[PDB]
């Protein structure tokens, strides 16, 4: 999320995550307003 | 059969989280915006 | 014992499941352990006579 240059949209990047402790709640303080839509999950629900 | 008293409580929700309209479901909606009892009788009727 | 349930401990079943179905696991759990009870009670009036 603080990289300096993100890929372009045809060559998109690809990063796997395993075996980590993930706390999406830092995700809320990116900007004022953003969209955050989630499919399948409520957000809110995600640190259980 | 016939009842007491009949309460209806009518509004919107998204189309994922209609299946957490339910006794003991948990969730954003479940948790913060309409709980229901765990001994709950009666109906719910959702349409697209 | 389980009793035929998943599990043996009833405070994991009420942590674990939706009421829906944990009532039917704790109705099941109540019913062979009062079960037992009356089984050691018979035992114990046919001892004491």
């Amino acid at each position: 999320f603080n990289a300096t240059r993100f890929a372009s949209v045809y060559a998109w990047n690809r990063k796997r995550i395993s075996n980590c402790v993930a706390d999406y709640s830092v995700l809320y303080n990116l900007a004022p307003f953003f969209t955050f839509k989630c499919y399948g999950v409520s957000p809110t629900k995600l640190n259980d | 059969l016939c009842f007491t008293n009949v309460y209806a409580d009518s509004f919107v929700i998204r189309g994922d989280e209609v299946r957490q309209i339910a006794p003991g479901q948990t969730g954003n909606i479940a948790d913060y915006n309409y709980k229901l009892p765990d001994d709950f009788t009666g109906c719910v009727i959702a349409w697209n | 014992s389980k009793f035929g349930a998943i599990s043996s401990v009833l405070n994991d079943i009420f942590s674990r499941l939706d009421p829906p179905e944990a009532e039917v696991q704790i109705d099941r759990l109540i019913t062979g352990r009062l079960q037992s009870l009356q089984t050691y009670v018979t035992q114990q009036l046919i001892r004491a006579a």
